[PDB]
């Protein structure tokens, strides 16, 4: 019994366990996880169409909004479901050959698969409406998406390990995520905000990731200065190292 | 239920990974044909309306008929018999000819200068440069005729069409790499779905 | 008695009738496309008047006097859905004409594109040309009536119609794009089947 | 085979191999790249003319003129010890254009509309000369673009006189805020900063990999 | 080997940098006086003010100021401060970086006023450098306008009356001042920042060394 | 040994020293307030110049030559916190003057309000009047220098200072509003006590 | 904690509901004094800067000194000896006089018209109308003087000051009702908090 084999078996078990819980009992979760993006699409199209037309006459609103909204939804889902993974299956650690990290990575892969399915469905329904869906540079987009996924999973694991035995922290990080919806500039193009507050907004790694994903997805998309991938990449690597180290230090204390 | 139980990993691997790689490699390294690109950057000056009219006119049908009369695009694009995908098959419809031509010449526009860049593809570099030059000349004649028909303005060529040395669009290694990434992601997702429906 | 019977009905039967209609009964309609705009000697008002005027009733009466659209659109006996049935109301005729002629504005650049359907390519080209000529006559006649309240101004060419792309003569018919409609109908019927099956399971559970 | 990967092999490969390769390349094989910086803008007697210049600096026609004038292909192939930032002989025109676009960096300041051109060369004199040639050719291009319409323009004698004065006049001249500078030392090959950053990144990557390996191993 | 890290690690990594920094900032540091002036350009003025903002930090202005005031010999005087002084033989690029660090230009978008703060090792030298900067900037805007007008008019009365006048003038809201106490360096703020970063670094290495020590 | 001792210290002792300083040692400072604006014969740039110039160093030197602010602000020996100590630096003197003279812009209506503190009401009024006169002289002198590059223009009154409210002569001193400061300090010390008590309980629990 | 449980209910009831209402009813029904109001609506025309200057000038100190010289506001406002709160006590400071005057005259201006309305309070209706008229006349003289000092413009009176018949500001019943609401809410919150601290 190699450790990889039992790890894969428990991951598949834990994975389908998270699936059953997250998806509806009547096989209906696809309905709401497809309804969440379209409502935001409708309200932002009915609220900011002419503003985007005044912004730039080059890229239409639906595809530009989807290509930033779906990665942000994946990031927020990764953080939220990852930080609550350990304090949701406390009765599961009674059996041996299981660890909290198995639960957190099962939730991570479930969220990744669900959001990938939603992204593919949105791209298909966008191409069915005569829009532009094919990425011009797909490899850079894949790399940016991988970096964003790693950053989100790392932040979720860090919040899961750090905020054990204090649920109240999980209460406040949600209110830290609401302004991040508007700070990241996913809805409106960042080219319109004046530079007077740009240097404070360049410290958001997801902002850099979203602009780089849009640049790699669209042909002839202008990226402003200081949107290098180096800063979010280093942020993700450092946070992942810190979270893995903190989990390794507080290993036996985590499972109880 | 019985057919999804008959299915295993190895047949899924062969039907999703190795066979697409075999056909893609066979097509790219043997069947593909080089497509040289000529790039030009122009604007219209005595005015976003004028370059908007120009951008609509480049992909129009009358310009396509004029260029077909001049340089015989249909005869040129049917030459690469080796490539079945990017060649213009003889006896095809007028609408497919227009779609093929619109795919071949790509027109882009920036919002903060109004500069209009055109990239014309061709199977011979001299033909690509000639097609770009003919497009520019016809555009200049069109805007001058539009000015004269009302009863002044001339085209400014920031960058005249280049003569390419090597083709750039039929990229094989980058396409193979992104196909590998997409195929791996699709296999992983569909294998997770197969595993979770089989367990049910 | 839903079982698989409602699945069989709501999936196969609309799909079966749609396939047997599109693959045999449907008649293809050629399309002539032109792109125009209005310029002086601001200009967006002339284009918006043209957009309202092309889908009007007086222009339809003029075109019926000219080319007899009513007798042309009743030609294909094979197609019973896209054929203008003989002896119909004027309102239904106007709705049919508005469905067969599509006018799209592009917000920037002030360009109005007209796509005219017809059961013959030459007829579609002729109809589009007649529409363009009558639109130019209309935008001239408005300024003529304005200046006829003097005689020097009321006879000139105050407004000219700029034709970026003249109407084209199609070789094959773009519509009715049967495969796209079949795929869309299959997808939507699958969605209705899913929601109906789930609500039926919920009802029968109670 | 998770047990096949030991701590010694992971250490050796992941840390020492890229660090040794980078150290050898940066301290033995890398070549200096001096950079000359100039700051310009174009004034009449707007934004359109300077963004036209921004497009034109990277254009292929300017590259052909500069290659005729200064023999860029011969100069950019001299450093033989550096195989990464040298222009290999017998390369395509497209690769030559990409190399030229990489060696010349153009930054636009939109709050003031100022164009900063930084030109890299393997000698300070060559970088300064290339920047001077770029500035001169940009001014000549703007002048010719303005002159072309008035040249194509040509009672009637008044129209002829107006056409000739418009064609002969010097309409748009770019002013220089900072003329090209002759550098003293090369600044773009940053050996120590790159080496320290790569060392830190490799250490973090090894730590992450080792922790993941230990977590995988903890399933007995 | 790993069984040698203890409270002594905290001792070294925290208090040794604190002692070194305190010793350097308390006696070995050199006083740096600051002279402040506030100017603007007036007979489009935003364009000229932005031109000046770019021109202050330019290399040509630095060369002119070196030829006029000998900045190299002045900035190399405090031999007791090896960190904030300009070493002999320092290259031109490092000299430009040092000059850009020693001169601060602040732009305010609302009122359109340009603030110049010049650091010198003597109270008189800071004011002299500020005055030289102001005079050179006024000469620069005048020379730019004159050169444009003359190159246009070398092709007539308008040209020769616009090529010799004073089209551009510098409005000095606050003339350069003469300090008497060194504003810089901020010893206590720098010590607090170094203490915070040393505490964070110590915490990081403490958790790392707790992780590796776990077998 | 926190117990109630840290509560007693961090609450009473700052409160005790603040009360014994404000109720006895503090010296009240009278305030003269005026409201002005700059009009021609656009105008916001002159008021921006005035806002920058009032808190400058050359104007401070002029006012020190005129009214000797340094000897006036060192008068109250009783107050050791708000008194300008003798033999201080010019930079500290400038910061003290900037603290004792407050200039506020109102964004709409283009109004600049100046409030000048002083240990005598007549001195505060005189200082505000001198500030207003020197500001008018400065905005005139800028245009004089502008026109001295002809001689007819360089002698006129190109800019005039409109005084909506002239400086007033206070009867009583508004500052230092001891009760407000005491209440604010009590509230903030209570907040620090609460957070310190929570963190001390957390630390001692471990 | 011994006295914490000693607040019980009836002591809290008394000291938080009935005594404040006893003193409020006693003050309003006996001690209060009527304050008549005169309302005017003016604008300045040949211009938001001008009515901005006027709005600043109404509450200024120089206008207060001019009005005190003209109509003797300090003598008038000290008459209601019965009301100790809204009367101007003799021998008070200049700053308190300015604050009292600024409380007595309320200046308002709509943003979509620029109309400036003033409401002047006084213990006699004729005095309130006279104060409003003097304010208007001094404002007109001020804007004319400001125009003349540079070397044209006149005030437009949409609604001249009225002569009130009855006072309107010392509303006794509405104040008693809002005191009822506020007192009940303060009771409820403080009683819940005393219950939870006592239970601890």
């Amino acid at each position: 019994r190699s450790p990889w084999q039992i790890q894969q078996a428990v991951l598949f078990a834990l994975f389908l366990r998270e699936l059953k819980t997250r998806l509806g009992g009547r096989w209906l979760g696809v309905f709401w996880v497809l309804l969440e993006p379209v409502a935001h699409i409708a309200v932002m199209t009915t609220l900011f169409s002419l503003a985007h037309r005044a912004a730039m006459p080059s890229i239409e609103y639906p595809v530009f909004l989807i290509t930033g909204l779906i990665p942000f939804f994946m990031f927020r889902g990764l953080v939220t479901r990852l930080m609550e993974a350990i304090d949701s299956n406390r009765g599961l650690f009674a059996y041996r050959q299981v660890k909290p990290i198995d639960t957190v990575i099962a939730r991570a892969m479930l969220e990744i698969s669900l959001q990938s399915i939603v992204y593919l469905i949105a791209l298909g329904t966008l191409g069915w409406l005569g829009f532009h869906f094919l990425p011009v540079r797909a490899l850079e987009l894949a790399g940016v998406s991988a970096v964003l996924i790693m950053l989100g999973a790392s932040l979720g694991l860090f919040f899961a390990v750090v905020t054990n035995e204090i649920p109240q922290a999980r209460a406040i990080v949600r209110i830290s995520l609401l302004p991040l919806y508007f700070v990241s500039g996913v809805i409106f193009p960042v080219h319109t905000i004046p530079p007077q507050y740009l240097p404070l907004l360049q410290l958001n790694p997801v902002l850099h990731l979203i602009e780089l994903s849009r640049a790699s997805f669209f042909p002839q998309y202008r990226v402003l200065q200081g949107i290098n991938l180096a800063y979010p990449a280093g942020f993700a690597l450092l946070s992942l190292f810190l979270a893995l180290m903190l989990y390794r230090l507080r290993r036996h204390q985590l499972a109880s | 239920m019985k057919l999804v139980s008959r299915l295993t990993a190895k047949r899924l691997q062969w039907a999703l990974v190795y066979l697409p790689m075999l056909v893609a490699t066979v097509y790219f390294l043997v069947f593909s044909a080089d497509r040289y690109v000529s790039e030009s950057v122009i604007t219209v000056r005595q005015s976003r309306e004028d370059t908007c009219y120009l951008q609509t006119y480049i992909h129009s049908m009358g310009l396509l008929q004029k260029l077909d009369q001049q340089l015989k695009l249909r005869e040129h694009f049917g030459t690469p018999l080796r490539d079945p995908l990017f060649r213009l098959w003889g006896g095809t419809s007028q609408e497919w000819f227009l779609e093929y031509y619109r795919s071949r010449v790509e027109v882009l526009m920036d919002d903060i200068c109004g500069l209009l860049t055109v990239r014309v593809q061709g199977f011979e570099p001299e033909f690509a440069q000639a097609l770009n030059r003919a497009i520019l000349e016809e555009s200049e004649r069109f805007v001058n005729e539009l000015s004269h028909r009302m009863a002044l303005k001339s085209l400014v060529v920031v960058e005249p069409p280049v003569l390419p040395e090597i083709a750039e669009y039929p990229r094989r290694w980058y396409n193979l790499a992104t196909l590998l990434v997409v195929c791996c992601l699709i296999y992983g997702v569909v294998s997770l779905v197969v595993a979770t429906i089989r367990d049910h």
